[PDB]
RNA sequence: AGAACUGGCGAUGCGGGAUGAACCGAACGUAGAGUUAAGGUGCCGGAAUACACGCUCAUCAGACCAAAAGGUGUUAGUUCAUCUAGACAGCCGGACGGUGGCCAUGGAAGUCGGAAUCCGCUAAGGAGUGUGUAACAACUCACCGGCCGAAUGAACUA
RNA sequence: AGCGAAACCACAGCCAAGGGACGGGCUUGGCAGAAUCAGCGGGGGCUUGUGGCAGUCAAGCGGCGACAUUGCUCAUACCGAAGCAGAAUUCGGUAAGCGUCUACUGAU
């Protein structure tokens, strides 16, 4: 007794368990014999609608269904475990998000697509904002004045506690509208975005950051090359 | 709900008369004790099955008392027109009162009163919830009819809501016979 | 006090400066005070608490059981 | 299971120094010094390499083991206080009656005076503990800042200020006058 | 309660049960010596504040049947789930398309309400568990992923 | 001043509890003045708060079955919650405060 009382809210969904991993484990091995070229992606940050657009942009190319550490075991971390020759060296070169592309498209097609592809994204933590913005020194609005304040809508009172406490800014409620006494500088160029700084920009919807999937290593089922035309 | 409460009280009185007469002629502790539980047993059963009406009464009680103290007898100024076309802010201008100014269609769901004095005589302005039927709108219909007042109709021509006056004029004729 | 004299004060004023902190702290403390209440509250207080507490757990368990059938089906 | 020996580690930054004997703990650093008494907890200290201090309990039960971790937290708080320092910000907001907060030095105690709280004629005096210093925030609307080395003194003083401003049997939703801890940041944050 | 059977008392001292019908041992001439029955060995009270293993903080404990159940009290086990393909927890990210699913209707966009609760890709995502708005919006879990680094979680027995 | 009885008299006649049914003698604790004397007159390991009959279902106990289930039959003060805007108020807890020969005492 005297233990944390576990809490859970009843929902239709349920945990997948290890059986899901087993299907994941075999999926990578099957792809090595089906597709021609193998690529590993390092998209440390993702957006699901953007991922679907990348996934749906083509049919032959397939993003492997699996988990990073499971991918390593599926690919084989040793010469005695590799499903194909020279694959074990390739597996140990990727870490983090489960980025990996299996496709039959030519290498020139792969590099051209990723190099040209680019999309906007929110200022994620650990990054530096490419711009600076100061909140108006009076009543604040939904967009913070980035768009004309006349067109902007006043911030809803319900979000005041988040700004006052979570973001730590000295906000207060005045007749249902949040007000500040000074033009608080949310962030500036060169500063590494803390979670609070990123959240403030995220709350305002300022997608002042670019996003593109970075790929490092390339592999083939017969050439077995470990060339890495890394693009950042 | 009120009828059920009276019925429950009558049954409680029947409970006392029945068991008290039986209890006063008892001859053993268990008989009196067991019969005592029987007497109070029905009271619990009667009240226990009365849970549904009781909940409704409490909700009405916590809301009926909060209703504005509008006086049909004294002089009042009814406000009517297209939903929250400038009318809602008008009440606050006349006297010390607060009404939501955010201009969405039905900015007010219930009545408001604002007291002001003219010629050393008390007056109270009344704001309608809104008229397009809807049960909420039904509150205004009876307020217009059964309140001694000269109602003011609100419309816009150049600045607020840009709505067509044709609809307002046509809607006005619908209420014309009543008020 | 027209009708909405306090619900218009939840907004346009906020409940307090730090209101959720008091409520959040109290909710966590309820788990600890429940144990204290069970051991304390002698007499009729304990009997009522024990009977009421047992019903709450029994009712809670029934809700979980009903959901399982709905979730699976 | 009646752990034979449970150990905890406390990292000591080079900027501070700690002397340990029979359980009166002293911490010295750039911001000052702190003292704590742990004779009632029956823990054993040990200096490893002047950068890590080990606290261990032998044959400690579950009730005793739980107290072992508290020593690390209290010692860690003292280390952080002497290095970083604790700053408890508070804001004395009001609806109608302006809350006036001032400091008086009756008998040299530097008592904190609160006046015109919700129109009350009574003047509320809040004592100031040793080590904690009061500094009114500049250009910040109705903000008061509490700073000090000891967490207990700084935190307790903030609690007393908020507690003594309780509204006497009134609708909490309708009445907002009071003092609340807006933030619990450090003095030299980085 | 009542029919009957067998034992203790009924005529009975002794030690213990702090006193006590019917409880435990023991069936008596007056004496000296030694061992015991039940009871006890901190004092009253004659005898070890003996040893060994565990167990409990009780705000009249413990030594004196209304108790089925309650308790984030404590201690040892029983049956299952996960686990170096990274068990628990703590932070961060994703948390999607049909779709503002169909109907009441100023409005229910997942979250005032009534029947389904379908579908594609996914790394996993409920016509959505709550917070939240006049309705949006925004936060969160359940569901996965990233940093951490081994045992952890669920119900029961005593 | 001088004279001078009667009734009655096993013995004593202090408290809390255990003394099985008799506590006044037994037991656990505390008491008691040697001695004397006047008044007020004083005496002479039960229990509570939630029904009878009939019926479905089941956490479990091993065929029985908890709760849910269907038919009729304080005025005071201090705290916590209440659409408690104010006043007044109910609810819950705490204080149970606050209200509709010998006992005693004078005297040596």
């Amino acid at each position: 007794r005297s233990k944390r009382s576990k809490l859970v809210t009843l929902a239709q969904t349920d945990k997948k368990g290890r059986e899901n991993k087993e299907r994941i484990f075999d999926e990578v091995r099957e792809a090595l014999d089906t597709y021609r070229y193998v690529w590993v992606l390092h998209l440390d940050d993702v957006r699901t609608p953007v991922l679907q657009e990348i996934r749906t942009s083509w049919a032959g190319s397939k993003l492997i269904m699996g988990k990073r550490k499971v991918l390593q075991k599926a690919l084989g971390e040793k010469r005695e475990e590799e499903y194909k020759e020279n694959l074990y060296q390739l597996s140990k070169l990727c870490s983090g998000v489960t980025g990996l592309l299996f496709t039959d498209e030519d290498v020139n097609t792969v590099k051209e697509y990723f190099k040209s592809y680019v999309r906007s994204d929110y200022s994620r933590p650990n990054t530096k904002a490419p711009l600076t913005f100061t909140i108006p020194e009076g009543i604040v609005y939904s967009r913070g004045g980035q768009i004309p304040a006349e067109e902007d809508v006043p911030m809803i009172h319900s979000l005041e506690p988040t700004m006052r406490n979570k973001f730590e800014i000295p906000t207060k409620i005045k007749a249902g509208k949040i007000t500040i006494d000074s033009p608080y500088l949310v962030c500036t160029e060169g500063e590494k975005l803390d979670v609070r700084q990123a959240l403030i920009l995220k709350q305002f919807g300022i997608a002042a950051s670019e996003f593109k999937v970075k790929v490092s290593a390339y592999y083939d089922n017969d050439s077995s090359t470990v060339e890495s035309t890394n693009i950042n | 709900s009120l009828a059920a409460i009276s019925r429950a009280k009558s049954l409680v009185e029947q409970v006392a008369r029945d068991y008290v007469r039986l209890l006063k002629f008892g001859q053993s502790l268990f008989q009196c004790k067991q019969l005592k539980r029987a007497a109070l047993g029905r009271m619990a059963t009667i009240v226990k099955k009365l849970r549904d009406p009781l909940a409704y009464l409490e909700q009405v009680r916590q809301h009926i008392g909060r209703l504005p103290s509008i006086d049909p007898n004294t002089r009042t100024l009814l406000i009517c027109g297209y939903p929250n076309v400038g009318k809602s802010s008008f009440l606050r201008c006349i006297t010390k009162s607060d009404v939501d100014v955010q201009p969405y269609a039905f900015t007010t769901k219930s009545l408001y009163v604002g007291h002001f004095d003219y010629k050393y005589l008390r007056f109270q302005a009344i704001d309608t919830p809104g008229i397009l039927m809807n049960n909420i709108e039904m509150q205004s219909i009876y307020a217009i009819a059964h309140l001694r007042s000269c109602v003011l109709y609100f419309m816009d021509l150049s600045e607020q809501c840009g709505f067509t006056i044709e609809a307002q004029v046509k809607l006005f004729h619908s209420i014309k016979p009543l008020f | 006090p027209q009708n909405d004299y306090i619900e218009r004060h939840i907004k346009q004023h906020g409940k307090r400066l730090d209101h959720e902190e008091r409520k959040r702290k109290r909710e966590a403390r309820e788990s600890h005070k429940i144990s204290e209440r069970a051991q304390k509250l002698t007499g009729w207080k304990g009997k009522q608490f024990a009977k009421k507490r047992y019903a709450e757990k029994v009712s809670m368990r029934k809700k979980i059981k009903a959901h399982e059938q709905s979730k699976v089906k | 299971m009646k752990y034979i020996q449970t150990e905890q580690q406390i990292e000591v930054p080079e900027g501070v120094t700690v002397s340990i004997k029979s359980r009166i703990v002293k911490v010295v650093g750039p911001r000052g010094t702190l003292t704590k008494n742990l004779k009632h907890i029956d823990v054993t200290f040990t200096k490893v390499n002047n950068q890590l201090i080990k606290v261990a309990v032998h044959n400690g039960g579950r009730k005793h083991v739980a107290a072992l971790r508290t020593v690390k937290s209290l010692v860690d708080n003292m280390i952080t206080g002497v290095t970083k320092g604790y700053k408890y910000k508070m804001r004395y907001v009001y609806a109608h009656f302006p809350i006036n907060v001032n400091i008086v030095e009756k008998d040299g105690a530097k008592f904190i005076e609160v006046r015109n709280f919700l129109g009350d004629k009574k003047i509320r005096n809040v004592p100031v503990r040793d080590g904690v210093t009061i500094e009114f925030s500049t250009n910040v609307k109705d903000e008061i800042v509490l700073s000090g080395n000891s967490v207990e003194d700084v935190s307790q003083n903030a609690a007393d200020l908020q507690q003594i401003c309780r509204v006497r049997n009134k609708d909490i939703r309708k009445f907002l006058d009071g003092i609340y801890v807006s933030h619990k940041g450090f003095i030299t944050e980085d």
